[PDB]
RNA sequence: UGGAGGUAAAGCUACUGAAUGUAUGAUGGCGCCACCUAGGCGUACUGAAUACAAUUAAACUCUGAAUGCCAUUUAUUUUA
RNA sequence: CGGUCGCCUCCUAAAAGGUAACGGAGGCGUACAAAGGUACCUUCAGUACGGUUGGAAAUCGUAUGUAGAGUGUAAUGGUGUAAGGGUGCUUGACUGUGAGACAUACAGGUCGAACAGGUGAGAAAUCAGGUCAUAGUGAUCCGGUGGUCCAGUAUGGAAUGG
RNA sequence: UUUGGUGCCCAUGUCGCUGUGGAAACACCUGGUUCCAUUUCGAACCCAGCAGUUAAGCACAGUGGAGCCGAAUGUAGCUGUUUCAGUGAGAAUAGGAAAGCACCAAGC
């Protein structure tokens, strides 16, 4: 990506100067976007789970990997060895184009993006988007699954301290309220 | 009447109290305590009786504390029954005092008042008792 | 006691050489393994015998 | 008069395993005997030493038996047949 | 979760340890260690817990990382072993997959006379 | 990993107002399709 | 002289249960309000968790003997 | 009269092994074509934080945590790079045996180096004669089934046996 | 002697905090077109190269905070004979402790 070749050059120049970072590489680097489309319907409707994965496949462009529950509940009908959700995580050249396409094609186009932020930081850097509907991304048609969700989209960052983890934020210009 | 809320074991072995002192051997919350010379199974009910003298022969701003507890019960077969068929059923609780294990303390009253009230708890007891005051 | 035991047997000289375990509950297809041979000597396919 | 008597529920008990150590350091052992019968491995095998499907050791040379002690916190035990070694 | 460096350690004790338990022959143990620049190798004796012979690509002088110098390597420390009169050798790996440079070490190995 | 039947493409997406022609590799048509909210068509990120 | 062990004892911040007091205190009971649902201020009191000090156990052990047992070395004795 | 009668695990059992009572607690008369064999890769439960449906607790990411997780099961012992989880290929859940030992009144039981034949995994070294280990089992007689280089009551068969 | 690799060991070897370092090497790193790979991700494994790098890891110095180890005296249990001679724990404590033993390759 060409704005990949500016996130070098730009993330580079500007980060380096706001802390005095004595190596270029100290500067937080992105690594992977996990998507985690995961439903409890396969249960009942194992059918909606295999409809969700193609539209997850759709959006990024790796195949989702179906998760397992690691444990046994009753009242949600679980019990294990069954398949409950798909995760997907994103690295290299594809993350960046997710991670572009959402925030210029999907995360505008969300009903009221007033935005979150601050109040979303783990304490170790990383930080989680939830969406709340599928629809308003691109890479869907019309026909899908007879029940609408959102997305849990996730960061990680090289530093394991959440301000310089706001800092790389803003050099992106993620566009949250203050941040 | 002092009783654990729940046992692993209904039937346990009796735990024997001949030997010297483990543990509860010094005064340490109060200052003046009273002292077992001769190792005996005392029962819940002879505890509850020397509290209940104690805190009769207590003030108004006098504290107390039991240290010991009757972890370990004891069966009795049922009357008219001969030897066999198995093991009786748990009957009542029974702590072991072991010779000069400090089984009541008293502070924060007059030492009169105190000295009196550990002679009345230790005649509620078949243990020969001994008072003994704390260490500075 | 219960039966689960089930014999295995030759389909070259069709011979039974082998005793062994089978669940006919759990397990419903009939076995088809390879086992050695007394007779011929060899390695051969041994199919599970009534 | 009798009264009559309950019944008693447990007393069944199993046939005792002869377990433990049978050889003892510093004895001499050939190839194939037992050095110790155990319910999972409370002695590790060591040098010349084998295992069986019980957790049995038994010796793999001819030589004396030797127990080291090792592990965490010296918590573990370990035997092993030192061979003869006579070497002229 | 960990290095690169700290999981081939941790594979390399795995192997290590079952070399040592299984080895009944008291053959000599040539581990290999693969780095993302050079590859050394030396054989150990795990009776006598030394190193009998060694090579490397220090030793060789190459700008290794390739699979060509990798042949060059296994010929270089195969003609030690024979010289001193080894050859029944156990191969093992630092903890990497057995491939690539790794494979053509020891089929160059192999090759020049060595018996495993 | 690869040999896939959805195509990672570069599809172009154009918008109204501001041109902005982004080219992002997706599994959709080969031409410019045209997004009515891009990033700078929000008052959010720019105006206030 | 070497070794195997987990008893006596002791310990329970080294586990599993039982269990005392003090201090901070989840929790409920109890109120008084507002609000019909999100709750709030004190609780005659119950008591999670943590810290300090003290306890109990055949089927508890972070520990832990002596005796006894096995084998070997030296000296002596008996042909069992 | 009631209860029990075989096998396995713990305590009593007094730190080798063994040790009884109508002493104290429990289980078994199996399960798995994978939960076996091999090669490779991999490592808890819980808790804290952050996140649509989703809630105290489904799934995700990071960190912490030295076993409270798993190891089909009743307990005991063992085992956290293992004996736990996943994948690929397979059927050694082989044939004939078996020096030497454990424990035993006998009958029976348990471990097993090593040899020959032909295989499976693996580059090879090596491993595989069922499973992390201990319960899951019943003598002899009688008759039935399959194979067979033995017998066949004068001889050839057959019957009937071995 | 120092760096790198490895075996033996299995905290007096740990966890953490503060600084320093790279010549060669160790490492991150640069790319997935080749061999090879993802229960999906060149993250990992595997390739072929050293542009950048001392944040890491790694290696040195300090740090007694957590964890670990723990003397002597005394005591409880034991063996005998005594109602005293040995044997001697656990707990607690002063305190130690920022690993150690060998082999190999390079400048030394
Ligand atoms: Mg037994
Ligand atoms: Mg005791
Ligand atoms: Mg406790
Ligand atoms: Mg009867
Ligand atoms: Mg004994
Ligand atoms: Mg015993
Ligand atoms: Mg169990
Ligand atoms: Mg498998
Ligand atoms: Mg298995
Ligand atoms: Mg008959
Ligand atoms: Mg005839
Ligand atoms: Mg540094
Ligand atoms: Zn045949
Ligand atoms: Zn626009």
């Amino acid at each position: 990506n060409n704005l990949k070749a500016h996130y070098q050059k730009t993330i580079a120049k500007e980060l380096q100067k706001s802390f005095a970072f004595s190596s270029i590489m100290q500067v937080p680097r992105l690594e992977k976007i996990v998507i985690n489309m995961g439903v409890g319907d396969a249960i009942r409707d194992s059918k909606f789970l295999e409809s969700a994965l193609n539209e997850l496949h759709l959006i990024s462009g790796q195949k989702p990997v179906a998760t397992k529950a690691k444990n046994a509940i009753s009242t949600y009908k679980l019990r294990a060895g069954q398949l409950i959700g798909c995760k997907v995580t994103l690295r290299g050249e594809r993350m960046w184009a997710f991670l572009e396409k959402l925030i210029y094609v999907a995360l505008p186009r969300v009903r009221d993006f007033r935005g979150l932020s601050l109040k979303s930081f783990d304490g170790r850097g990383n930080y989680t988007i939830g969406i709340k509907e599928q629809i308003i991304f691109p890479e869907i048609v019309y026909d899908d699954i007879k029940r609408i969700r959102g997305f849990d989209v996730t960061l990680v960052t090289s530093t394991n301290k959440d301000s310089e983890a706001l800092a790389l934020l803003r050099a992106l210009n993620l566009p949250l309220v203050k941040g | 009447m002092l009783q654990p809320k729940r046992t692993k074991y209904r039937k346990p072995h009796n735990v024997s109290y001949e030997g010297k002192a483990k543990g509860n051997s010094y005064v340490a919350f109060g200052e003046y305590g009273l002292v077992a010379t001769k190792g005996n199974w005392i029962d819940a009910r002879a505890i509850e009786s020397a509290r209940i003298a104690i805190s009769k022969c207590l003030g108004k701003t006098g504290k107390m504390w039991i240290r010991i507890f009757p972890h370990m019960s004891k069966t009795k077969k049922p009357l008219e029954v001969r030897m066999g068929s198995g093991k009786g059923n748990p009957e009542f609780w029974v702590a072991v005092v072991k010779q000069g294990t400090v089984m009541f303390e008293v502070a924060n009253i007059p030492e009169s008042q105190m000295i009196k009230a550990l002679t009345r708890a230790g005649h509620k007891l078949p243990v020969t008792w001994k008072i003994l005051k704390r260490e500075e | 006691a219960v039966k689960r035991s089930t014999r295995l047997g030759c389909n070259d000289c069709r011979e039974i050489n082998y005793l062994t375990f089978k669940n006919v509950k759990k397990n419903p297809e009939k076995l088809a393994l390879n086992k050695f041979c007394s007779r011929c000597r060899k390695v051969v396919v041994h199919k599970e015998v009534k | 008069s009798k009264k009559g008597v309950g019944s008693t529920k447990n007393g069944r008990d199993s046939h005792a395993k002869r377990l433990g150590a049978k050889k003892a350091d510093g004895q001499m052992i050939r190839t194939g005997q037992i050095i110790y019968r155990q319910r999972g491995t409370r002695v590790y095998p060591g040098v010349n030493v084998g295992l069986g499907s019980d957790d049995t050791l038994f010796a793999l040379s001819d030589g004396l038996v030797k127990y080291q002690k090792f592990g965490p916190k010296q918590g573990k035990t370990r035997v092993s047949v030192v061979k003869h070694k006579l070497d002229a | 979760m960990k290095t690169r460096t700290e999981q081939r350690r941790l594979r390399h004790k795995r192997i290590v340890k079952k070399i040592r338990a299984t080895n009944h022959d008291n053959r000599v143990v040539l581990m290999v260690i693969k780095s993302l620049n050079h590859i050394s190798v030396q054989a150990w004796d795990f009776s006598q817990n030394i190193v009998l012979a060694s090579s490397s690509s220090l030793a060789l002088k190459l700008k290794n990382g390739n699979k060509d110098n990798a042949k060059l390597v296994g010929q270089d420390i195969a003609d030690k072993l024979v010289k001193l009169k080894l050859t029944n050798v156990v191969f093992d790996t630092g903890g990497s997959k057995y491939h690539g440079r790794i494979a053509a070490l020891a089929e160059a190995a192999r090759e020049r006379g060595l018996n495993f | 990993k690869k040999d896939f039947h959805f195509p990672s493409q570069s599809v172009s997406f154009k918008c109204a107002s501001c041109s902005n022609s982004f080219t992002i590799e997706s599994t959709l048509k080969q031409k410019e399709i045209t997004i009515d909210i891009c990033g700078k068509c929000h008052p959010f990120y720019i105006g206030e």
